């Protein structure tokens, strides 16, 4: 079965690197409350 | 070009009724704002 | 050039209030835009006439 | 008490009504004519 | 507020901030340079459309 | 005195412009009249 | 010539429920565009 | 080549589960 | 002026004035130049 | 609240509106009737008559071949 | 031997006394015109 | 003079003479007649 | 030139997903330091 | 049957300089192992 | 393909070699 040889690079960085951007900013925010 | 003449003859009796029936009050409204 | 741009990019991040960004009327940071548009475009006017 | 006759809205409502019933008289006449 | 050698040569280029020409100013000089510019933009749009085609222009691939 | 009031009645509304004529020849780096701490109403 | 401390840099406040919107939005764009990358 | 949807489809289904259990409970004030 | 007449009455005759000029158009799909007849 | 001018339910209630509209909106209606019963819209606007599409020398569904002149061709297309 | 002075070398607290004097030079001129005598100009300027 | 330049130049006559001056005279010679009142 | 067809998937997840794990954990400490 | 609040969960304290050690360690393992994945 | 995969992870390792020198935290004595 034919494939574009590079979409699995492309659609694993398309899904991760904005979501771990988003996953950085939640654990940025939630750790501020918690009474250091 | 006689056919343009008959089609604007209801156009000119449209405004021709607008002269006689309201326009005494229009010049008094044209007398307004001192100009 | 982009390396020499990046080394100059890290210089202004650590060094601010270099006596240039505030008015003399009070110490808040504020820069004149229309006097600076006359000196941005005069450089771009020189550079197109060069080009 | 008294209101002015002509205003901006007298010109706003006549525009798209003077070309409405002149076109409504246009379209009501074209079905009576035939090929 | 840190003086450098750099910032003592550009602070007279950024000494003032809200110095302003008086009321309504040189507006219609800018207006008539705008109306000349829109007419210039209207000329070149129909040079390129070939709707203000002239003699010896022939906007086409026969060119140099 | 009717003439002498009229000289003051031309200068009082023109005094805010006339310093911007005056200070713009002796000051360079800043548009100075805005720096004027005028007495408020 | 000498360093200082910024009177600036407000932090960021990405909420818990706003993580869910951003995580879902990337994953519908994941299931949309992955066919076209193949 | 085929398991790249079923990776990212189940992450899209997985975030449907985590929004029903671990929502922020809205407190009235 | 004091010649006012109930709007509701002229709401009918303007409404059926609208109705006969759109009722004439649906007559006109069935005889004429577009009817395929 | 108010605007300054006369309200609409005060306009149509006045009988002076209907003396200037018993002889005017039928007059603008009958002017649209003569725009097509005399056939002026066939001549003024470019509509072909419903006998004058296809001539004896032309049965070939006219289109404008060249953009540059485009004015002696329609007179050639009649 | 005169040059126009720059505001940045001068100082904002130093020039806020300066610019109010320029209104004050003509505010007393407008006072002396309606006073009908130039004595108040010619006494608040000697040795300024 | 070219027959497509002057056909463009008659527009800049007429687009001026019909749209612009009956907007400018058609606004400022009615707004200056109906001046608003600031004295309340 | 021959290649294993899948190392660029492999050595882009080998470098990122522990480093953005590590990049998650540094931001939280900064918020805690702030005291917010 | 009814929820409560944890008397637990100490947070984590990964330092600024300890980020540099972990970021470098993954990148030397990146430049080591990427030839072998090819 | 592979040739940019080495140069990526090389210069991303070299970027931390710049960042740890300049943006080391200041040690404070107490
Ligand atoms: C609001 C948002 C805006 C939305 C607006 C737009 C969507 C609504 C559109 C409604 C207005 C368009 C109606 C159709 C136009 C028309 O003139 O249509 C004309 C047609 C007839 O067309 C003619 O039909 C003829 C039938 O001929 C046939 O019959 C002939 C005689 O027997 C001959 O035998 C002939 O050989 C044979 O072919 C020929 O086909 C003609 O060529 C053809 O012109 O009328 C018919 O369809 C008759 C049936 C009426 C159709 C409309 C009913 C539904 C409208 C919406 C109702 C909403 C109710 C809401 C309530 C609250
Ligand atoms: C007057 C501005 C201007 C314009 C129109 C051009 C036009 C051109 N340049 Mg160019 N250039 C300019 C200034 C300009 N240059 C200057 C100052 C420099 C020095 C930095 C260069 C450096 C340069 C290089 C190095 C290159 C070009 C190239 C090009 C060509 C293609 C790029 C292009 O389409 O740009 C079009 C640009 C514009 C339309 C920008 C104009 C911005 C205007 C002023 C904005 C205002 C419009 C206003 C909002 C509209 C309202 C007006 C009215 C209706 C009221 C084209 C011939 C490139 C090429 O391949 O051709 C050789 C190329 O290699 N130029
Ligand atoms: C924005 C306008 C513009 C653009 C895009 C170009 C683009 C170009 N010019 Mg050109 N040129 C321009 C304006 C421009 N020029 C002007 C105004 C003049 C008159 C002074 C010239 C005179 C000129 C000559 C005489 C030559 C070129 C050449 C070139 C080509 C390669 C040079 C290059 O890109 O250096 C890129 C440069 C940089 C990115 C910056 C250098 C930064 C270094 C690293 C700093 C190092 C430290 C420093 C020494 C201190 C390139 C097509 C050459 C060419 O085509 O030869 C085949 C050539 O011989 N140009
Ligand atoms: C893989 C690609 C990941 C891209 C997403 C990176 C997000 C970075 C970010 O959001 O930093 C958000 C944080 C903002 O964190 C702020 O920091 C300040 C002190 O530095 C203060 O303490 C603030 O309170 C705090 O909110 O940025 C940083 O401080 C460090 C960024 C380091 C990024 C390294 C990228 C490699
Ligand atoms: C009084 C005040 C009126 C204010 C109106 C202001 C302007 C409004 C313009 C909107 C209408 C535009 C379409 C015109 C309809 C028309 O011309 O029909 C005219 C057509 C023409 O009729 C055709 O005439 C030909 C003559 O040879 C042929 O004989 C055809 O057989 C015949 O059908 O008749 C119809 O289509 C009947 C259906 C009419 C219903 C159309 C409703 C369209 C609504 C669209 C959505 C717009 C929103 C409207 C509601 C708000
Ligand atoms: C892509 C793969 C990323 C893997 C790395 C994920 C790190 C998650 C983490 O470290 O969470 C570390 C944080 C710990 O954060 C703690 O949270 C507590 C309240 O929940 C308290 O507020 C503590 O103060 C706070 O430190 O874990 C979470 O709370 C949420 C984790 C969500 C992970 C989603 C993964 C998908
Ligand atoms: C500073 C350094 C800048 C980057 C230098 C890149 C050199 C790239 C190179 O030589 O790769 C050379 C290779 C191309 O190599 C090609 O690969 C094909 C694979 O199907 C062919 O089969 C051939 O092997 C070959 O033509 O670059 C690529 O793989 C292209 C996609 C990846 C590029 C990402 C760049 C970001
Ligand atoms: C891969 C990483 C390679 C090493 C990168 C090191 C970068 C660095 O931290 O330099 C930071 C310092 C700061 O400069 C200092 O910076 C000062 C700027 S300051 O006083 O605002 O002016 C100035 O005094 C002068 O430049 C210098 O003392 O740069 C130097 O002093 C040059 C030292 C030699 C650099 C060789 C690099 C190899
Ligand atoms: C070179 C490096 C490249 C890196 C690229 C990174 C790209 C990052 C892009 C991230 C975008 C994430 C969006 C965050 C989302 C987010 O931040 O939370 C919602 C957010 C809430 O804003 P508030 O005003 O509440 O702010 C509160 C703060 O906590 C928010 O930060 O509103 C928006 O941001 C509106 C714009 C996004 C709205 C998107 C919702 C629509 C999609 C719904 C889900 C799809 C379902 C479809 C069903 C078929
Ligand atoms: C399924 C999901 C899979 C996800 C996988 C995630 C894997 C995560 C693995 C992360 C490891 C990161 C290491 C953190 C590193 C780190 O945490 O900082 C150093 C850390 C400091 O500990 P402290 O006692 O100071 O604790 C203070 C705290 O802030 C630390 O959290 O010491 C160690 O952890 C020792 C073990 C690692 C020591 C490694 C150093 C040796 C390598 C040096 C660099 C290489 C250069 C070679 C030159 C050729
Ligand atoms: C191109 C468009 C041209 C067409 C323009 C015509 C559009 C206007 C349509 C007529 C206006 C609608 O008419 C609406 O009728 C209601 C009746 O409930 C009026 O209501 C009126 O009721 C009675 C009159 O008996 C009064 O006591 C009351 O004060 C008044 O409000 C509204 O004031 C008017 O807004
Ligand atoms: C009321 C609106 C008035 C509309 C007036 C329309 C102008 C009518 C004149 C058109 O004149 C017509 O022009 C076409 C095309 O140029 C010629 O063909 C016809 O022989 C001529 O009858």
């Amino acid at each position: 079965m034919e494939v574009n040889d590079l979409g699995f690079v492309a659609s694993i960085l398309f899904v991760l690197v904005p979501s771990v951007f988003l996953l950085i900013l939640y654990i940025q925010t939630q750790s501020r409350e918690g009474k250091e | 070009d006689l056919r343009i003449v008959v089609v604007l003859l209801p156009l000119i009796v449209a405004g021709g009724w607008a002269l006689f029936k309201i326009g005494s009050a229009a010049i008094s409204q044209a007398q307004a704002f001192m100009k | 050039l982009s390396g020499l741009l990046f080394l100059a990019a890290v210089w202004h991040w650590v060094y601010w209030d270099l006596e240039l960004f505030t008015d003399p009327r009070t110490g808040e940071p504020a820069l004149d835009l229309p006097k600076m548009f006359g000196i941005h475009l005069f450089l771009s006017g020189l550079l197109c006439f060069g080009f | 008490i008294t209101y002015p006759i002509f205003t901006v809205r007298w010109l706003a409502v006549h525009t798209l009504a003077v070309p409405t019933v002149f076109f409504l008289g246009a379209i009501a006449a074209m079905q009576f004519i035939q090929r | 507020a840190q003086r450098t050698w750099l910032g003592d040569r550009l602070r007279p280029l950024n000494s003032e901030y809200g110095k302003v020409a008086p009321g309504w100013g040189t507006t219609p000089l800018m207006g008539v340079f705008m109306g000349l510019f829109f007419v210039f933009l209207l000329i070149i749009l129909q040079i390129y459309n070939s709707s203000l085609i002239l003699e010896n222009v022939s906007v086409d691939w026969a060119n140099l | 005195g009717a003439k002498r009031l009229e000289i003051a009645q031309v200068l009082t509304q023109n005094a805010e412009l006339i310093v911007s004529r005056a200070a713009n020849r002796i000051f360079t780096g800043g548009s100075p009249l805005a720096f004027l701490e005028r007495p408020e109403e | 010539m000498d360093r200082s401390r910024n009177p600036n840099k407000q932090p960021v406040e990405l909420n818990r429920t706003s993580l869910y919107l951003g995580l879902l939005l990337i994953f519908v764009l994941g299931i949309l565009f992955s066919s076209y990358f193949f | 080549e085929s398991v790249a949807y079923i990776l990212v489809l189940t992450l899209a289904l997985g975030v449907l589960f985590f929004a029903i259990a671990f929502r922020e409970p809205p407190r009235i004030g | 002026g004091d010649a006012k007449l109930p709007l509701w009455l002229i709401a009918t005759v303007a409404g059926t004035g609208v109705l006969v000029v759109v009722g004439l158009f649906f007559y006109g799909a069935y005889v004429g130049v577009g009817s395929a007849l | 609240g108010t605007t300054g001018e006369r309200p609409f339910g005060d306009i149509i209630t006045s009988v002076r509106y209907w003396v200037i509209h018993s002889l005017t909106i039928p007059a603008l209606f009958i002017a649209g009737w003569l725009f097509v019963s005399t056939g002026l819209a066939y001549d003024a606007f470019g509509t072909p008559r419903p006998n004058e599409y296809f001539t004896q020398e032309r049965q070939e569904l006219p289109i404008i071949t060249e953009r540059q002149d485009s004015k002696t061709q329609i007179q050639q297309f009649i | 031997g005169f040059r126009p002075i720059n505001v940045s070398r001068y100082g904002p607290g130093n020039m806020t006394k300066s610019l109010r004097d320029l209104s004050w030079f003509l505010r007393y001129t407008t006072y002396a015109i309606v006073a009908g005598d130039p004595n108040i100009i010619a006494v608040n300027v000697r040795g300024l | 003079m070219t027959p497509s330049l002057m056909n463009f130049f008659y527009s800049l006559l007429a687009g001026l003479l019909i749209i612009v001056v009956p907007a400018t005279v058609g606004l400022i010679f009615i707004s200056q007649k109906d001046k608003i009142i600031r004295r309340s």
